[PDB]
């Protein structure tokens, strides 16, 4: 039995003494406060376990009780939603006539005239509206009732407290040893097979006994004053095969393999729900219940403790070409011996599959009645947008990180990564090819369209009417797309999403999705995404790969992670480090993700979004002005911002206030942060120097001496403001621009 | 050389000990040591396993057909039966079932125990009234007889499952 | 093991808690601090107590010279919590909670506390003849019983009137 428990009792003593002595982790801190500088670096440094302790194991069991504290800080927040849902929402009146009532469940103490912020969103309730479409996540899961929502909000509270209990119990108590962590073929049998695999199976069994007919009653339009409670569902079978006639064949035909029988609450439909708008519950259960069996399958795939299975190291080992010396020998030892690593990897998947998410959700709405929310709709592909930018943006820092630190040549000879350290100039030089390739190309078009719209002469430029740049082959996949169902799905009764082709489903008169069209703006704008996320690459890619060494620092690791520089010499240093790289790279991934955001809200807004006619006639919110408006700079500036601002502008004396008050102080704020990004270190040193003075000639002066912030600090908080105030004007201008409707 | 299936031989693990023991252990079970079974997890399974369908099958049998205690009418085979009782008392059902969740909580803790010592034998509670320990045989033959009748209440509920289940 | 013979004879378990039979399956003590335990269970078994003797007194008898004193057990929280007695006698609990949570941060520390001592023996039924063991062991055990038998009566009135 090489996989085994091993764990060491009462590895570390509780006690409140460490409490009393901040920055005890580390060895430099310790010594206590000299000057203001070493406050900063107690909360900056408090989370790098790696550096507070030379041991591996220490480390590991530092990570895995913080990821406990996070799990139970998420369950309190999960607790907290649901509670807020069930003693201060309108749930019950949204419930009854979800389209004409306002979800809001946050409410406002009248203090100070803020009660204004009460919006009159409907079902006798004020309150502020929220768009985290949690109501709709609720209805999809037959909640119809507030008592539920309590033992759900008891439930995530009691499970934070075990979460606690878990953290503190896995440190002090029983903490694993460094062997029991590195596992990873069993780690990823139990993650895949049961965490991934037997959660989609319970919430297939959830749908099919709870959810399904529950919603299927309220489609019909049964009060939910009249709808039996879920758990009457799981006694009398015959209750559900007034819905569903297949149960009363029971779990017989799924024994015998006749699954067919089970067609009536397990379909492939695809499409949408005509009457919520949403997916159809049906289709989401066989879809969690095939993701269930595949993962339950795949979680076998790996060797734990019987001789069958996947040894991942020889599977490494074993791919090798000749373009690539060793292949993948050496990754195993990497990716089990530095955390840096593993966060690198799976903060760049998360992020892009949160972004996956965001894409996907919009375009085929998974909840009932989610589709017609405007708000919710675009304010959840926002966030999601921006966690995975942000996630992607991480797994670079975190990847140079273990190339700095992590990183060892004895163990890494001539393998891909000795390979790719070998020719990264080669791949630089290239990326910055392309990157000035696509910028100049995809930027180009859009100064010339508009140089040519102010000239008069718009027989000249890059339009529908004009020279045009007809994305061929998206509209080709978008054929096919259509055309699958029948042919090459010829099971899926109607398309995946209606984007591609197809009818324009309307739910109480609002366009709750229909086929989009892509044009030559379409063209143009994703040429510019694709410029964007180039550039982004190339920033976090250099910094990931000149880490270690380059032309100008060939000792650079010795430097550490973050350095401000290796001085004026050479030219200059300035940002050499590969943290600066990581420092960069986000801001051009604000700038890439801000492009996205404003594609998706115009697009959505002039060509998706609107209303119908009982004849069926399409009144879009913006009248379609995309196709000949965002092909230039000025239409952009005219058409998206200036004329959609008007919202938050005039927002003041009414509910949405607030997102001008926030529209104005996110405005402040990311000027603010100019004042770190633009200055310098020793002007404020100096400075600094003269108000100590001041303080001095009157016998006030502190013992932990001020100190301007570190040249790296001033970055940081530099970065950390513009992207706040960035992210909030963009957040207050959309909230503001989808919720006066 | 196993007396069950001459073909196969006995196993190792299994020496006799355990009442019913005919070395019948084709696929060898008995020797696992991991994920914490160990013929002890085994043996007290199928002992619970078999008397909860002894109590099955003389509940099946509903001869008196007064529903057990008075004041419980009506006889059905399996589903509908129990449905039914729950629908009419829910008061001692329920009853019934945290009496059997308890015993169980107490009887895991006491699983674990044993496991760690041996103090804790397979099957045992300690609920002997006539407290017959001193002389081996009559536990030996009373225990290897209950595992047998139990063993033929487990079938017997099966052909009971069996009808009404297929096509 | 005392009691259920066939469990894993409870670790730091006897000696002390004259009410103790060596009941422990799940055996909490062992990881947790036995005082702490002791007094949680004094506690709520006094409270419970009280639960009991008020709700056999509101059961159509005694009730207070008020009105509101027409309304039944079952009803009484609502009709208190908004006479507002319930809120003054959450006050006055609060306040002896207070001090009382100081006593038992003392006793955790080591002051040396007994569990439930507070002092409060104004007729003296204690008497170093009668046992403080021997009178100990009555009140946890009574203490026990009407913690369940006030769980069961809340439960089954709940259900239906017990009288
Ligand atoms: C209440 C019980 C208790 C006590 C007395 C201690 C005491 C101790 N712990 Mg333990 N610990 C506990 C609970 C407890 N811990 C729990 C529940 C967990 C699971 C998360 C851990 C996980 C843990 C780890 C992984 C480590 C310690 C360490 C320590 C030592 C230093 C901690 C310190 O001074 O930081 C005090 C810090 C704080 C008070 C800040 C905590 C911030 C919380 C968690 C988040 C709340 C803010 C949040 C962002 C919301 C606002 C927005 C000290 C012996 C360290 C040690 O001994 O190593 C040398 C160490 O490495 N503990
Ligand atoms: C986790 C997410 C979350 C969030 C964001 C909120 C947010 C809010 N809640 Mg909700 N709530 C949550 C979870 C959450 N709650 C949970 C889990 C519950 C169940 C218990 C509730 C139950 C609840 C109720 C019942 C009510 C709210 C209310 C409110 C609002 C006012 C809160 C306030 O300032 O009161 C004042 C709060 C304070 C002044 C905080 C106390 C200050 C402490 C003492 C500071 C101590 C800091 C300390 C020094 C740090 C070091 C640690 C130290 C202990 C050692 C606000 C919108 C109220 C509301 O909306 O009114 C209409 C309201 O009535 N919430
Ligand atoms: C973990 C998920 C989960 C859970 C807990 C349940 C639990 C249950 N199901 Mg459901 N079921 C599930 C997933 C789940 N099912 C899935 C994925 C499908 C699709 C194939 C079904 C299809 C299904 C049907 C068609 C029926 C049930 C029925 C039942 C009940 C009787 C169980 C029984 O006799 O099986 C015996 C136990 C084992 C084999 C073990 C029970 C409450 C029956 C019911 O509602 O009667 C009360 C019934 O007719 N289930
Ligand atoms: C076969 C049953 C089934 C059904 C009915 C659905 C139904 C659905 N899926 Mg799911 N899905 C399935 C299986 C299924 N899925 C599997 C097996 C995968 C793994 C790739 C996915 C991955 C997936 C993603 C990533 C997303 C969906 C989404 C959706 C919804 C989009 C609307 C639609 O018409 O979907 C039609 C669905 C399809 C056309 C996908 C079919 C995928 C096929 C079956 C792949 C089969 C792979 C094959 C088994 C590989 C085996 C290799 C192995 C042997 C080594 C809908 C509820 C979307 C959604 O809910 O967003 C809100 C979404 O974003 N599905
Ligand atoms: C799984 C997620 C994850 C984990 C576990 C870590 C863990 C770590 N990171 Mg990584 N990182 C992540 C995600 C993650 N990071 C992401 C997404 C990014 C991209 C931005 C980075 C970028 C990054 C860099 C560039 C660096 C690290 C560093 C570190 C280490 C020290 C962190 C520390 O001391 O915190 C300290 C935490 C704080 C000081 C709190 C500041 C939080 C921000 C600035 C403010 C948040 C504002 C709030 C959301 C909204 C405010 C509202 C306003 C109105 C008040 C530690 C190993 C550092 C290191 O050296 O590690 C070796 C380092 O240099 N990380
Ligand atoms: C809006 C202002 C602006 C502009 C135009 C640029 C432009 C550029 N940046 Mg910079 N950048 C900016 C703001 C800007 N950035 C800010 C605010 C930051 C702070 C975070 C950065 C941080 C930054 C980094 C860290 C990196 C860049 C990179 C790049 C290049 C991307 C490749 C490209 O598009 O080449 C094509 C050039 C353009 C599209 C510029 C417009 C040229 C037009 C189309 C034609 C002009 C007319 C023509 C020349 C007429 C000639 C005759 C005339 C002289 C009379 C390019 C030089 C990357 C780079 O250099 O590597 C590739 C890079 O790594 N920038
Ligand atoms: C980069 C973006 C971009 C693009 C694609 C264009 C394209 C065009 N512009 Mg516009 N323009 C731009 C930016 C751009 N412009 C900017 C930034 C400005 C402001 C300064 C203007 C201002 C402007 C004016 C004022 C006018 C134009 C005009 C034109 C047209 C004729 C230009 C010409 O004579 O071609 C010259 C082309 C060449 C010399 C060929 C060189 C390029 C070749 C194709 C590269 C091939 C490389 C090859 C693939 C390598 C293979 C290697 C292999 C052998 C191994 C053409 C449609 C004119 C017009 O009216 O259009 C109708 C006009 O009057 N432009
Ligand atoms: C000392 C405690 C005590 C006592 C004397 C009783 C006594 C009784 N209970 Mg109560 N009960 C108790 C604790 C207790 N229970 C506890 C701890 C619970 C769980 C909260 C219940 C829950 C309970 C329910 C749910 C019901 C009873 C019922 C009954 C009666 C059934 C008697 C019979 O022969 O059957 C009986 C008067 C039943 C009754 O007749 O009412 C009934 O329906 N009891
Ligand atoms: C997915 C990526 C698709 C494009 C991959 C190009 C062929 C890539 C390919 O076939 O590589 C295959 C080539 C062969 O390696 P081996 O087969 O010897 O390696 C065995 C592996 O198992 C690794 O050990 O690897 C390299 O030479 C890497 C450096 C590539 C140098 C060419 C890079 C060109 C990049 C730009 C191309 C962009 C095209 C459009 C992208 C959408
Ligand atoms: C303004 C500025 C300073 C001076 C700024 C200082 C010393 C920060 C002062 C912080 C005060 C004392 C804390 C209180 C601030 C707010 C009232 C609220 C707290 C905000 C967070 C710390 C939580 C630098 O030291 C610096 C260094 C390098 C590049 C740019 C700059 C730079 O721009
Ligand atoms: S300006 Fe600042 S970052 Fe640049 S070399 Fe001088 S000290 Fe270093």
């Amino acid at each position: 039995t090489k996989v085994k428990i091993l764990v060491e009792r009462d590895a570390t003593a509780t006690s409140f003494e460490k409490w009393a002595k901040p920055g005890h982790f580390s060895r430099t801190l310790a010594k206590g406060p000299k000057t203001t500088t070493w406050i900063w670096n107690l909360h900056a440094d408090a989370h790098d376990f790696d550096s507070q302790t030379n041991s591996l194991e220490d480390v590991s069991r530092k990570i895995f009780s913080a990821h406990f504290g996070q799990l139970a800080v998420i369950f309190l927040w999960l607790s907290g939603m649901h509670f807020h849902g069930a003693y201060f929402s309108n749930y019950l009146a949204w419930l009854n006539n979800p389209t004409s009532i306002k979800p809001s469940a946050q409410v406002v103490w009248p203090i100070v005239g803020q009660e204004i912020l009460n919006a009159d969103v409907g079902g006798n309730f004020q309150g502020v509206q929220i768009t985290s479409g949690f109501f709709q996540l609720w209805r999809a899961e037959g909640i119809t009732s507030e008592i539920q929502l309590y033992w759900t909000a008891i439930g995530a509270l009691v499970m934070s407290g075990l979460m606690l209990f878990a953290g503190w119990f896995h440190y002090h108590k029983a903490a694993p040893k460094l062997e029991w962590f590195q596992n990873a073929e069993s780690m990823l049998n139990h993650h895949l097979s049961i965490l991934l695999g037997l959660g989609c199976l319970s919430w297939a069994g959830h749908q099919i006994h709870v959810a399904l007919p529950i919603n299927k009653l309220l489609d019909a339009g049964v009060a939910p004053q009249e709808i039996p409670l879920p758990h009457e569902f799981l006694v009398n079978r015959d209750l559900i095969a007034q819905l569903y006639p297949s149960f009363s064949k029971g779990l017989v035909p799924f024994f015998s393999g006749n699954w067919s029988e089970y067609s009536d609450f397990l379909t492939f439909k695809g499409g949408v729900n005509p009457v919520t708008g949403g997916l159809w519950l049906t289709d989401t259960a066989h879809h969690h219940l095939a993701l269930a069996v595949l993962f339950i399958f795949a979680g076998h795939m790996y060797r734990t403790n019987w001789g069958i299975g996947h040894s991942m190291k020889e599977m490494l080992e074993a791919h090798k070409g000749p373009f690539t010396g060793e292949g993948h020998a050496g990754l195993y030892e990497i990716l089990t011996t530095s955390w840096h690593a593993q966060l690198a990897i799976n903060l760049a998947m998360i992020g892009s599959l949160s972004i996956i998410v965001a894409h996907h959700m919009y375009a085929m709405p998974p909840y009932p009645y989610i589709a017609t929310d405007y708000a919710t709709q675009l304010s959840l592909f926002t966030h999601h947008v921006w966690i995975g930018g942000f996630c992607i943006v991480g797994g670079a820092a975190h990847g140079a990180i273990f190339m700095v630190r992590d990183y060892n040549p004895a163990k890494n000879y001539n393998n891909l990564l000795d390979r790719v350290i070998r020719h990264r100039d080669s791949i630089i030089s290239h990326l910055n090819w392309v990157s000035i390739f696509l910028g100049f190309h995809s930027f180009g078009l859009y100064i010339h369209n508009d140089t040519m719209r102010a000239l008069g002469r718009s027989q000249d430029m890059f339009s529908d009417t004009a020279i045009q740049l007809q994305p061929i082959f998206a509209q080709w996949i978008q054929n096919l797309h259509l055309l699958a169902p029948g042919n090459t799905a010829p099971n899926a009764l109607t398309t995946a999403s209606y984007v591609f082709g197809g009818d324009v489903v309307s739910v109480g008169s609002k366009i709750a999705i229909m086929p989009i069209k892509l044009g030559t703006a379409d063209f143009m704008v994703h040429h510019i995404h694709a410029f964007t996320i180039h550039v982004t690459a190339l920033i976090l890619l250099k910094g990931v790969l000149y880490a270690r060494s380059s032309k100008l620092i060939p000792d650079k690791a010795n430097l550490g992670f973050r350095f401000p520089c290796d001085g004026p010499g050479r030219g200059g240093t300035c940002q050499v480090s590969a943290w600066d790289h990581v420092f960069l790279g986000l801001f051009w991934m604000y700038n890439s993700l801000s492009i996205v955001l404003f594609h998706f809200s115009w697009k959505m807004q002039s060509d998706v979004w609107g209303s119908v006619t009982p004849t069926g006639a399409v009144s879009h919110i913006t009248g379609g002005n995309f196709a000949q408006s965002a092909i230039t700079i000025n239409g952009w500036l005219r058409d998206f911002l200036w004329s959609q601002a008007s919202q938050v502008i005039q927002s003041y004396g009414s509910a949405l206030s607030a997102y001008g008050l926030i529209f104005l102080g996110a405005h402040f704020i990311w000027a603010f942060s100019l004042m770190f990004l633009f200055s310098g270190r020793g002007y404020w040193q100096e400075l600094i120097e003269s108000i100590v003075w001041a303080h001095n000639k009157i016998k006030v002066a502190p013992a932990i001496q001020p100190r301007a912030l570190s040249i790296t600090q001033g970055r940081a908080v530099g970065l950390a403001h513009y992207l706040l105030g960035g992210i909030g004007t963009t957040w207050a201008f959309f909230l503001a621009r989808i919720i006066s409707v | 050389a196993s007396k069950s299936l001459p073909f196969l031989p006995k196993p190792e693990k299994l020496d006799g000990s355990l009442p019913g023991d005919v070395g019948f252990d084709p696929l060898n079970l008995s020797a696992t040591d991991e994920l914490g079974l160990d013929l002890y997890w085994f043996r007290e399974a199928e002992v619970k396993h078999g008397r909860i369908a002894m109590l099955a099958v003389a509940g099946v049998l509903f001869c008196d057909q007064i529903g057990s205690l008075p004041g419980f009418p009506s006889g059905k085979d399996q589903m509908d039966l129990f449905w039914q009782v729950f629908a009419e008392k829910p008061n001692v059902v329920g009853a019934g079932v945290v009496a059997v969740s308890i015993l169980e909580f107490i009887s895991g803790i006491a699983i674990t125990a044993g496991r760690k010592d041996g103090s804790r034998e397979a099957g045992d509670f300690n609920l002997d009234p006539f407290n017959v320990r001193a002389d081996p045989a009559k536990k030996a033959t009373a225990q290897l007889q209950e595992i047998k009748n139990g063993r033929l209440a487990m079938l017997a509920s099966m052909g009971m499952i069996a009808q009404g289940m297929t096509t | 093991s005392a009691s259920i013979p066939f469990m894993p004879k409870p670790e730091k378990l006897d000696g002390t808690v004259p009410g103790d039979v060596g009941f422990d399956p799940l055996g909490f003590s062992n990881w947790v601090n036995l005082d702490f335990l002791r007094e949680a269970e004094i506690k709520h078994g006094r409270i419970c107590m009280l639960a009991v003797a008020g709700w056999v007194a509101v059961d159509l008898g005694l009730h207070l010279p008020g009105d509101v004193h027409n309304v039944g057990s079952l009803e009484a929280h609502d009709t208190a919590v908004k006479f507002g007695a319930m809120s003054q006698i959450l006050l006055w609990t609060s306040i002896f909670e207070a001090i009382s949570t100081v006593g038992v941060v003392q006793m955790l520390n080591g002051s040396g506390r007994q569990p439930g001592y507070f002092g409060f023996d104004p007729l003296n039924f204690s008497k170093d003849a009668a046992s403080k063991a021997k009178l100990e062991l009555n009140e946890i055990k009574n203490g026990r019983l009407a913690m369940l038998a006030f769980s069961g009566i809340v439960t089954q009135a709940a259900l239906g009137n017990d009288f």
